[PDB]
């Protein structure tokens, strides 16, 4: 046999690949790019005021933030129509933007008594157990009163320094600039960004009715306890009103067919595991199917969890003078994309099983497979030295370089050096004794010696495989 | 310009309302040599000092 | 040769100008060596500047 | 018998190659670069206004365009580089119509109109504004010699609302002010073309210039430009007589080659498309025939511009000439490449060269079979990067952009300042797993094949020589 059985097993895979490709082409269009590009350039690439050149992307002080919040921010939220506020005369600013603050309390840490004459207070780094909850300043509104995480429908964020909660002191802004500017001025006069503040969030969203794509915008600013400002941004093109055009029904039908295909595969895998050979995991061709089906079922579960959860849109459509809460939907969309992008990768990778249709491809596959059993040991022995260099660099230079400021950053820096991108022109300033020594040793031992065993093993394996397959003709 | 630099950016950094508690006054230890130098011919530097 | 650079802003600035005009740093004067301190109670780390 | 025929073939090929090399090199004059560079620097670099710096290259709003059409454009076109105008410039507009969605019923009360992305089925053929003339009435594509353009976002049609300006500055300024006073650049606009041509009598070189401004359905402005210089006299001195003689002898050479090929294929019914040195000769012949056809087509109609130096008052339609010039260049530049490559059959006369030739001919099958397994993984990574980074980096926006970015990464030109911040997880994973599977594994396999085959072929050839 081996032919009349594989032909069905091949066409069933080809149809699966076609459906997956249709889905991938469907979700990713070419209109999201320019949408997000203009949306980002409107807020990030514009100076706070015409008399300086410090944009939100390069904030450096607590004072610059106030210049930003009344400035390039208000100028890019409210556009006078030739009341509603269309950003680019196409994008609709639905709802109102909301600002929020996360801060810690006075006396959150301890100082020694021998120098407790000059140090009058300390503000410890942000922690859920050290977060202030008392009302400060003038106790008028929601901007000076703590609010629990469940009363804001919020969640965690996982910023750059730490993972911030969903609570804090929040404030909703108006619809016209005339009142939003007054509110911001009121916040700035009665000092609101004190020394105790640790994080600030700004959130809003737009519609852009021409195409059907919501865009949710979040801006984070972090204040480390050691001083400084760290900005971050996130623009997400969500889509929530899918069924309008025929292509949408086409995509839904392809999704249904995809679910049917994955159900078929899981059934034929359970049948094979139970009604046939047990513990068939020494193949790498069946350990790939389980990964694909698990990733697919996780993606389907996430889609069912998220798509069926859209009542927040209905609540916003009831009254459209309140802040819409679309933060969870963007997070789940990001998670769904991160899963689909890996699923399609493995689906494409699986195609290698189907290419043995002549001598050359078969022998290349044999060489590639036989060369994996022994490359594994050298890969481990090489990665051990790689991590040794990584930890050495992290311990030595990981305090002044900022390219080695984190372990994974050290790994990426080493890989970039391997590609030939990073030069040590700053390492001497970082260190003059152990800098050039480390650089020379790394670029000599792991680029002239260690990196050639990979070539040697492959070269020898291919040579012996070809010689064996040629000798396989002296017997026949 | 060292004097304007210190008078403009450093002194406001050391003092102030709260302004980054210091734990210690500064110092200006300084060496002289006693072997009076002469300016090099025009040009920043030829090889080294 | 060291200078304490005063305690508060006004006296320190006045003494800085006083030593500036009296030619403290215009001669050979190989180095200047300004270095004071730093300490952050929030994290519990000192810093030599 | 072998040497005689081989040397005859070699000498004929050398004459063909030298004729082609002279013919192509005589078509490149160094002033074309200077002309295009100065034209671009004049029309695209000068500030829109004295107090502003937003040149045409950095347009950012539908209002800056209205300043450009009254600022740098008029100054550059109606100058004090020392060129003169011919004909009259034309400005054309492409719009879409209101009501081109099925608006969701939920929020249909708030919004009231779509101006959908540009498409043939959604074009606005109805009149609008004051129904004065051509500037407010739809004109069919056939009525006006038009053709598609293939802009950055989409391919536009040849129809639209057109208007022809005047010759001097005052009337064109008045017409532009009249267009600005009314709403001509409405919210429904999707494309704006400005077209004209100049002569620059100082050095004989026509120039056809086309500027395009695109308004995507999500706001913003996308500018693009195209400057095409032309030389269409070609009979001025002895040099171009030499060029014409070279042209005619080239035609004779290609005639001889095609008749030889047709006789040869008459001899061998099939099995003739496997030597791979005939499959390339036929490609060269076909490319040369296409090039000569294009040259005949674009030299048949050249007289039409002659009655434009007489200072007429109309629009000179010069898109076809520029397009066919570009096409003819893009064909010459490939037939030259292939005729140069074909030369790898007359340098096997040595010993080392013969070994290299048989090496490359003996390891072509393995290289081609492995370029499939390499490109499958390459495309898998391309699709992964497109799905993850295809919205915010700007280096993975389109699909082919991902492939080109990966190829640049192979040359060691990674940025990594945006890959790591666009997706903190699954981005660095992609970057690290891409370098380990390319520089360590998949680029050490080509060398292994080329290292083994060379040794094998040298051993066999040396044994045969010593046999
Ligand atoms: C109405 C208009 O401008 N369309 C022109 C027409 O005038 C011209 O006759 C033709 C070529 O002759 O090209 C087109
Ligand atoms: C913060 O607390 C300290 C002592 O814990 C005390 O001086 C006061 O309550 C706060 N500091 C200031 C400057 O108000
Ligand atoms: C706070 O409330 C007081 C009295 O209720 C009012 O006078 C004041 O304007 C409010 N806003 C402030 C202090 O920012
Ligand atoms: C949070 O969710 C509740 C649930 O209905 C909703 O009423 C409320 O408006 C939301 N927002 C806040 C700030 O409570
Ligand atoms: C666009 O069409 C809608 C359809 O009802 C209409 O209400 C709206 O007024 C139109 N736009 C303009 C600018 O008239
Ligand atoms: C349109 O009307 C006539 C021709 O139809 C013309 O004289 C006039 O100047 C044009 N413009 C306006 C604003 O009427």
């Amino acid at each position: 046999k081996y032919l009349k059985s594989v032909l069905r097993e091949l066409v069933t895979y080809l149809l699966f690949l076609i459906v997956l490709c249709i889905l991938t082409y469907g979700m990713m269009s070419s209109n999201v790019y320019y949408y997000t590009r203009m949306m980002s350039q409107l807020f990030l690439d514009t100076p706070v005021s015409k008399t300086e050149k410090t944009n939100f992307k390069t904030l450096s002080s607590m004072e610059d933030f106030w210049k930003f919040t009344e400035g390039s921010l208000l100028d890019g939220l409210y556009w006078k129509m030739q009341n509603r506020s269309f950003i680019f005369y196409e994008n609709l600013l639905l709802g109102v933007p909301r600002i929020r603050q996360l801060r810690v309390r006075n006396g959150s840490c301890s100082i020694p008594q021998d120098l407790r004459d000059e140090i009058k207070e300390c503000y410890d780094v942000y922690s859920v157990s050290s977060e202030d909850r008392a009302p400060f300043g003038p106790r008028n509104g929601t901007a000076w009163i703590y609010t629990s995480e469940k009363d804001l429908n919020g969640s965690s964020h996982w910023g750059i320094i730490a993972t911030y909660s969903g609570a804090g002191y929040y404030l909703d802004l108006s619809r016209t600039r005339e009142e939003t500017a007054a509110q911001v001025a009121s916040l700035k006069k009665n000092v609101w960004l004190d020394r105790g503040t640790r994080a600030t969030f700004i959130d809003f969203s737009v519609y852009n009715a021409n195409i059907n794509l919501f865009c949710v915008v979040r801006l984070l600013v972090e204040f480390p306890a050691t001083g400084g400002v760290i900005p971050s941004w996130q623009f997400q093109p969500l889509k929530l009103i899918r069924y309008v055009t025929t292509f949408d029904f086409f995509l839904a039908a392809c999704e249904i067919i995809f679910c049917f295909f994955i159900f078929y595969y899981v059934v034929e895998e359970i049948l094979e595991i139970r009604i046939h050979k047990l513990h068939y995991f020494r193949s790498f061709w069946n350990c790939l199917d389980v990964v694909i089906v698990v990733l697919s079922v996780v993606a389907i579960g996430i889609n069912i969890y998220r798509t069926s959860n859209v009542e927040v849109l209905l609540q916003f459509l009831e009254d459209q003078n309140t802040f819409p809460n679309f933060e969870h939907l963007a997070y789940w969309q990001i998670q769904f994309n991160n899963i689909a992008a890996v699923t399609v990768f493995f689906v494409w990778i699986k195609l290698f099983k189907f290419i043995n249709f002549n001598r050359t491809m078969s022998q290349l596959s044999t060489t590639m497979s036989r060369c994996a059993k022994d490359l594994f040991g050298f890969a481990i022995m090489f990665f051990i030295i790689f991590l040794a260099y990584a930890q050495l660099a992290y311990l030595v230079f990981g305090t002044q370089v900022d390219d080695f400021s984190t372990f994974q950053e050290c790994i990426f820096t080493q890989f970039r050096i391997i590609l030939g991108d990073i030069n040590f022109a700053e390492i001497e300033e970082a260190n003059r004794v152990l800098g050039p020594i480390y650089f020379t040793t790394f670029v000599f031992f792991m680029f002239f010696i260690l990196l050639n065993m990979f070539l040697a093993i492959i070269n020898d394996t291919y040579s012996e495989v070809k010689s064996d397959l040629a000798q396989q003709k002296a017997e026949m | 310009e060292l004097w304007p630099w210190m008078a403009h950016v450093l002194l406001p950094y050391v003092h102030g309302n709260q302004s980054s508690p210091e734990l210690g006054p500064p110092r200006l230890r300084q060496v002289r040599l006693q072997e009076a130098l002469y300016p090099d011919p025009p040009g920043p530097r030829v090889h080294t000092c | 040769y060291v200078q304490e650079l005063g305690l508060s802003l006004e006296e320190s600035r006045d003494r800085l100008r006083f030593l500036q005009l009296h030619n403290w740093l215009d001669n050979r004067s190989r180095a200047v060596f300004l270095e004071l301190t730093r300490y952050s109670p929030a994290v519990g780390l000192h810093a030599a500047v």
